[PDB]
């Protein structure tokens, strides 16, 4: 079975360029057409262009023309997408897909995991965490606020990951200020509050920040 | 009403040599110098003969 | 978008529902149609290709049709797992590119209405010390997963600093969401009350905090 | 305008082998998806195979350099002839479909003795052409 393997997620300041890779693992895709399709966050699919290495084709969307360089390598079963003159608007998730045949008319039936690329003029920052005390509620809610961190993503666990039931961590919110922020909450029995203690494990790899915080009433 | 059967052509300038012919122009070719003879062009496309 | 898709469709389990694609002659009119299925945060999957062809693995309840410059995707006997975003696609002869629809949101609502439980949090003592204030609104256990959040200062509505996350599903299948109002400490100290107004299916729930 | 005997089609970008049709509805280039893909499946297979064989000393490495360059020549030969074989199969794939419902103009083109609309054209291309459907129409026009 054929598989598509993309480089990990990338983050760049505007105007630089980023090159994303696609490896055909477990077989070759040289005999297939491959396309790069991008999804802006919460947006529809957008065709950037494609390449068919044996056929001898390199194709471009009219809109991405002159700014993108799509190249391929038959020996390594790898396809490349290079985007240039990056802007914040180029922030998206980028996919590679293998078609049914050599050309782009056929449906695309094999997809890479996708590589997320984010363009922001800011740099790396550690999150600021603040506890959310249980004032309100036979069941109650307490939580953690993760504030002002760049770039994505941050992981949160509770009590060294031992606490799992009823825990929900929200999607992060990108601040007008340009910093991501998010909240984590858990629902617990009201009875257990005075007795049982709660600590949140927050890890942010990009800053390489590891913070433990205890939430108290 | 007519229908024609035809083959592909383009402006590819790539040339390769074959046993019988030398410098045949083709639509696409791959260069094997990734892994010397200076030219190790292998044809993938077909012979380029524009209208 | 070269291809026209409805923003959202809805169905109850067991129903047959249809999704439309409106194009011009340059694309659908002259080209084959492909349909894609996407689950959130994951890569798309190919559903229909060449207008009506279906992959071997895809359930037979999926079918495709194309007429003129418009195409339709039909899913009969709708199931809960089919809830996802759907994209029509075609090659465009004028553009010499693949074009996509805006995307179509299918909702399979197999739960009875659940109004949200709202719990609103005041700024932490630490955060104020930082000279920052944020208010956190937690909306939980509501179904279906669409709500509107409004923030009030005193009894008057405010919009600066309001940033709201999109609904996400629970373990118990209900949706949950969070909203934040970012404040300067003086703004927070000054007005007597702040309220968070959540509206779900036409009914408003409110929580209020005071310094 | 012809046609593969006289030369290649610059108008066709979407295939190695294809059709060109002209009728009341229009004139246009189309690719034969089947035969080209087969070829690509074929061309790529040999290419992968050629690479696999590849991996006093100055002197021997010159020997080895020889070994490749010969192989390229064989496969380049085998390759171009493969296409030339394939284009033939397509013309004839078509000539076997049409029979006397059409004229072989020579140089690689066919002119129909019956009216051919886009739907009939397509029937020709996919191998489902209905000879009897137009065969009465064709018999008359010849005379
Ligand atoms: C090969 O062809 C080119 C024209 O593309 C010509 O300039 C060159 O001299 C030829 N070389 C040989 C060795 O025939």
């Amino acid at each position: 079975q054929v598989q598509l393997v993309q480089s990990g997620a990338e983050v760049k300041k505007p105007g630089s360029s980023v090159k994303v890779s696609c490896k055909s693992s477990g077989g070759t895709s040289n005999n297939y057409a491959i396309s790069w399709v991008r999804q802006a966050p919460g947006q529809g699919l957008d065709w950037m262009g494609g390449i068919s290495p044996i056929f001898g084709s390199t194709a471009y969307a009219q809109k991405f023309q002159g700014r993108v360089t799509i190249s391929a390598d038959i020996f390594s079963n790898t396809a490349y997408m290079e985007l240039n003159s990056l802007t914040s608007e180029d922030t998206a998730v980028y996919f590679c897909a293998r078609h049914g045949n050599y050309y782009y008319y056929s449906g695309m039936d094999v997809w890479g995991q996708g590589t997320t690329v984010t363009v922001s003029s800011a740099s790396t920052k550690g999150p600021s965490v603040f506890p959310l005390a249980p004032s309100s509620k036979g069941t109650a809610a307490l939580g953690c606020l993760v504030k002002d961190y760049f770039p994505e993503p941050v992981t949160v666990s509770w009590n060294s990951g031992a606490l799992t039931s009823g825990v929900h961590t929200f999607p992060a919110v990108l601040q007008s200020s340009g910093l991501y922020s998010l909240s984590s909450v858990v629902t617990v029995p009201s009875s257990s509050l005075g007795t049982q203690t709660y600590i949140c494990n927050v890890n942010h790899k990009p800053s390489n920040t590891k913070v433990d915080k205890r939430v108290e009433p | 009403d007519t229908i024609c059967i035809g083959y592909h052509a383009n402006n590819s300038t790539d040339t390769v040599d074959t046993v019988l012919e030398k410098n045949v122009t083709v639509t696409h070719s791959v260069n094997l110098l990734e892994n010397c003879s200076a030219k190790l062009r292998m044809v993938t496309g077909l012979r380029n003969k524009p209208s | 978008s070269a291809l026209t898709q409805p923003p959202a469709v809805s169905g109850t389990p067991g129903q047959r529902v249809t999704i439309s694609c409106s194009g011009s002659d340059s694309n659908i009119g002259r080209r084959s149609v492909n349909w894609y299925q996407q689950f959130p945060g994951t890569a798309p999957k190919l559903l229909i290709y060449s207008n009506d062809q279906r992959p071997s693995v895809v359930p037979d309840r999926f079918s495709g049709s194309k007429s003129g410059t418009s195409a339709s995707l039909a899913i009969s006997g709708l199931q809960s797992e089919d809830e996802a975003e759907y994209y029509c696609a075609a090659w465009d002869d004028s553009l010499k590119g693949a074009v996509f629809g805006g995307g179509t949101q299918l909702t399979v609502l197999g739960q009875p209405k659940a109004a949200p439980s709202v719990t609103l949090f005041p700024p932490s003592s630490e955060e104020l010390q930082a000279n920052k204030a944020t208010l956190v609104c937690l909306i939980s256990d509501f179904y279906p997963g669409a709500v509107t959040v409004a923030w009030k200062a005193d009894s008057s509505p405010v919009k600066a600093g309001v940033e709201t996350t999109t609904p996400s599903k629970q373990s118990n299948n209900k949706y949950a969401a969070s909203s934040y109002l970012s404040l300067t400490p003086e703004q927070w100290k000054s007005h007597r009350s702040y309220s968070c107004q959540v509206t779900h299916e036409g009914s408003t729930v409110e929580k209020t905090v005071a310094p | 305008i012809a046609g593969f005997t006289e030369g290649g089609w610059t108008g066709m970008v979407d295939g190695w082998y294809g059709y060109h049709h002209q009728n009341e509805q229009g004139s246009g280039y189309a690719a034969d998806q089947k035969s080209t893909q087969n070829a690509i499946n074929g061309i790529t297979n040999k290419v992968n195979s050629v690479i696999e064989k590849m991996n006093e000393e100055i002197e021997s490495k010159q020997i080895w350099c020889y070994n490749a360059e010969l192989l390229v020549l064989l496969e380049n030969e085998r390759t171009l002839d493969f296409h030339d074989s394939n284009v033939k199969n397509l013309y004839e794939k078509v000539k076997s479909q049409l029979k006397n419902n059409a004229k072989e103009i020579g140089n690689g083109c066919f002119e129909f003795y019956h009216k051919c609309n886009d739907e009939c054209m397509e029937s020709v291309k996919n191998g489902t052409y209905d000879y009897p459907k137009y065969s009465e129409e064709s018999k008359l026009n010849r005379e």
